[PDB]
């Protein structure tokens, strides 16, 4: 399973 | 900051409404909550990033869009049957991080526009009994008979707003609990010294700003149209 | 993920110290505290990150547990102005904040010279059309609701005459009804024995 | 921006035995950017029914892909890999050497 | 032995336009198990091993929703980087992102990874302590600072040491017969007469798993990268791997040379010599 939170560079 | 307009909203059941939520804080991530009286927050919808959203705990009957970084509109549809709430938007620089909340929107949904009444406002002069026993003197303001519970009350003395010695009820009373859209009452106190009160040149007014019907709401009844408006009552100090 | 706050309500006296808890079974990589007044947005008070770290604001002291599974909020010499709902929140693994259900705090004044009394006030335009004012009683006195449905009675509220250090409690009762008078208005309440009823 | 030319390997999946079914592989790796063209040839023209792996990369950062088709070697049939990439040229042909 | 779980994301701009390409793949050790391809019809995370096929609908919807969030994140990132480097819109550019977790033989956490490349060179990488960042240049320093004020690293370390590691253990067990097998290499030696006083000795290793292997040549004697050519380990395509190492030798002296093979499939290393 992959990450449930994302964030921009 | 974060803004949301308007402060007070009023709708008839069966109407859709979209609440506005804007920020120039340069935040990627946006959130919507509802809050019921004396309750905590419940998450409706969020958006970690532009062009992407996902459901909260309490999503049925709501939709959102996120086409621009700055804006996160929330639409209340014929949803479930509890759309009346305080709705609060927040953002954070990135999803999962600290959130900053807006001032909130209070949305009431009525079963019929006939249910709207403005307040009646009255001022009760301090009992002489109090004056001689305590050397102080309390005035009471009662604003009665209003729906919705969307009001702001203030006290004014010689043309100037006062905050000292004033206490207003945190919540209103329901004038009839068995009625789904019962009207409200609210009280407030203003306490001054006896010598202030007894000067026949000192002027007391209690003001209620009421949020009601709009000038494109339809009115047919015999009573005047219950628009947004200010109701007041006054008194003068008494020559003892 | 769950964050559990306790207690739900806490009522205390001005000048007293207090702690409140936010507990989890799992680690939280960052955590926040908020304070909300009614009909207003929660104000963000602090963020904490390092297990064991301590932060202060005005009279508030916050602590992150070592294992990063809980946090406390402490108030030292609380004042009436610390009244509010207090929420904790932590980084959620799905890109949200996880909120505790909150703690509702009331800080009540200490009344110097209590003088419990019930006064009748007359209208300015309908001279005597009337309300009953229960006032000046200690902060351990509760006002009960109306045993009768056309008797209207308010919760107690504190008023502060800023320039005299005088705090006071009051509640108001009113009616249209034939047999209403101020002698019986607050009958359903436990009222001080020495409460003054002007004759 | 800094480019890298593919490395090309053409081999069979099992030791080839004339008349025994087998798979024919072209492995390309170490290339940048990711856009690449790879055909597999029989006596020198395109084989149609060619598949490939999902674009992945070493760690490292450079890309790899495996292209494969099913074939039965005969003694006479020649086989090769044809690759093109922004760093080449002109495409590159690597023949299938039956100890490689 | 040790095991790992990794995720590889490739994002490529294609201005002209239009839409950027986003490809994500997932591995446990050297076995691929999932994919997402922005250009495929489904628009879903999709299975690539038999043992991940047992996961329920909520797994697949969960993974799909999240991979789409990833994808829109790298859409913004491509724009952003175009700005940090003042590059025009006409050019095609690449972001690559890798993350994952290593366990040892006991299946407890051992190492974690979280790093990015731009146009095939390092951009920013979470360090081995999972607390600090290596930002390779000045644009990457804007990212680092942005990620430090928002305590990004602390939330990744919690993922990598926790959730990442629990998913890997689940997977290792779903696919016990696949993932937990070792395959010892089948070995042999060719000798080609390339030149007349020179000869090629070539050491083969075939049909092995995992991919990790060590092939060394010795003269007498000791190690020599003094004329040893290698090839990259390559997939056979049945789930196994191949490799060869070669040396050029003065003809008549093949006898002095020995090939040395280390795998996990091998109880002890192989020594091979050339047989007439």
């Amino acid at each position: 399973g992959i990450l449930g939170f994302v964030f921009t560079l | 900051g974060i803004t949301q307009s308007p402060k007070y909203l009023f709708r008839k059941e069966g109407q859709n409404v979209t609440l506005s939520c804007e920020q120039n804080l340069n935040h990627d991530a946006m959130y919507w909550y509802r809050q019921d009286p004396g309750q905590g927050l419940r998450l409706i919808y969020y958006s970690q990033i532009v062009n992407d959203f996902q459901k909260g705990d309490i999503a049925e009957g709501y939709s959102v869009s996120r086409e621009k970084k700055e804006s996160f509109p929330l639409t209340v549809t014929s949803a479930q049957k509890n759309p009346t709430a305080f709705y609060l938007c927040a953002s954070s620089s990135r999803s999962s991080y600290e959130q900053y909340f807006g001032p909130g929107t209070r949305l009431t949904v009525t079963e019929d526009l006939k249910n709207v009444f403005p307040p009646e406002v009255a001022v009760f002069e301090p009992s002489e009994a109090e004056i001689s026993h305590t050397q102080k003197a309390t005035l009471v303001c009662l604003a009665t008979g209003f729906y919705p519970d969307h009001v702001e009350l203030s006290w004014w003395v010689n043309g100037k707003e006062v905050h000292s010695g004033v206490s207003t009820d945190p919540q209103p009373l329901k004038e009839q609990p068995a009625l789904n859209d019962s009207r409200y009452s609210l009280s407030s106190r203003l306490r001054v010294s006896a010598t202030f009160w007894q000067n026949p040149r000192n002027h007391f007014r209690c003001q209620v700003q009421f949020y009601g019907l709009s000038e494109n709401d339809e009115w047919t009844q015999d009573r005047a149209k219950p628009v947004t408006q200010i109701v007041s009552a006054e008194a003068w100090g008494r020559a003892d | 993920q769950l964050l559990e706050q306790s207690p739900q309500f806490l009522s205390i006296q001005e000048g007293e110290n207090l702690t409140v808890y936010c507990n989890s079974s799992s680690v939280f990589s960052s955590l926040q505290w908020y304070r909300q007044e009614p009909g207003e947005g929660p104000v963000l008070l602090v963020t904490v990150v390092t297990g064991g770290e301590v932060k202060k604001l005005k009279r508030l002291t916050f602590q992150f547990g070592d294992a990063r599974k809980d946090s406390s909020l402490h108030i030292t010499a609380a004042q009436p102005g610390d009244t509010g709902l207090y929420l904790c929140a932590g980084a959620g693994s799905q890109g949200n904040l996880i909120f505790g259900k909150g703690t509702k705090l009331s800080v009540k004044p200490n009344i110097q010279n209590p003088d419990p009394a019930v006064y009748q006030l007359r209208d300015s335009k309908s001279s005597d059309k009337s309300v009953c004012l229960f006032t000046d009683f200690d902060s351990q006195t509760n006002v009960s609701q109306s045993k009768d449905s056309d008797v209207y009675i308010t919760d107690k509220t504190v008023l502060d005459m800023r320039s005299m250090d005088f705090k006071s409690n009051s509640a108001v009762a009113w009616s249209n009804k034939s047999d209403f008078a101020c002698a019986n208005a607050f009958n359903n309440s436990i009222i001080p024995e020495d409460t003054f009823f002007p004759s | 921006m800094i480019q890298r030319t593919p490395k090309i390997q053409v081999y069979s999946r099992h030791p080839a035995e004339n008349g025994k079914s087998n798979f024919l592989n072209c492995y390309v790796s170490g290339f940048h950017p990711s856009d690449i063209e790879v055909d597999l040839l029989k006596n020198g023209e395109r084989i149609e029914k060619v598949e490939h792996s999902d674009l992945s990369f070493s760690k490292d950062w450079s890309f790899y892909l495996l292209y494969y088709t099913e074939f039965t070697p005969t003694e006479k049939d020649e086989y090769a890999c044809r690759v093109n990439h922004v760093t080449l040229s002109q495409p590159k042909i690597v023949k299938w050497d039956r100890d490689m | 032995g040790s095991h790992s779980m990794r995720y590889f994301f490739t994002s490529v701009s294609r201005p002209g336009r239009g839409e950027p390409r986003f490809i994500a793949v997932g591995y446990v050790d050297d076995t691929q198990f999932v994919r997402f391809d922005s250009d495929a019809a489904s628009q879903r995370m999709e299975p690539r091993a038999p043992w991940i096929e047992q996961e329920g609908p909520e797994y697949w919807d969960g993974e799909t929703r999240k991979v789409k969030a990833h994808s829109q994140t790298h859409r913004v990132d491509l724009g952003t980087l175009r700005g940090y480097y003042n590059q025009s819109e006409a050019g095609s550019h690449t972001v690559q992102r890798m993350y994952g977790c290593d366990v040892g033989s006991d299946w407890r956490f051992l190492r974690g990874y979280h790093q990015y490349a731009y146009d095939g060179k390092d951009y920013i990488a979470l360090k081995e302590d999972l607390r600090s960042w290596t930002a390779a240049d000045m644009a990457a320093q804007t990212t680092k600072h942005k990620w430090e004020a928002a305590h990004v690293a602390e939330q990744l370390r919690a993922y990598l040491e926790g959730t990442c590691v629990e998913w890997l253990r689940r997977y290792l067990e779903n696919g016990k017969e696949t993932l937990q097998r070792t395959d010892a290499p089948k070995t042999h030696m060719t000798h080609h007469a390339v030149s007349d006083h020179e000869a090629t000795l070539r050491c083969w290793a075939l049909s092995f798993y995992p991919a990790e292997i060590t092939l060394t040549w010795q003269r007498d004697g000791e190690d020599q990268t003094q004329d040893t050519e290698l090839v990259e380990t390559r997939p056979a395509g049945d789930g196994t791997f191949q490799k060869w190492a070669a040396v050029v030798v003065p003809s008549g002296q093949e006898q002095r040379y020995t090939c040395h093979v280390q795998h996990e499939g091998l109880p002890k290393p192989l020594t091979l010599r050339w047989e007439p």
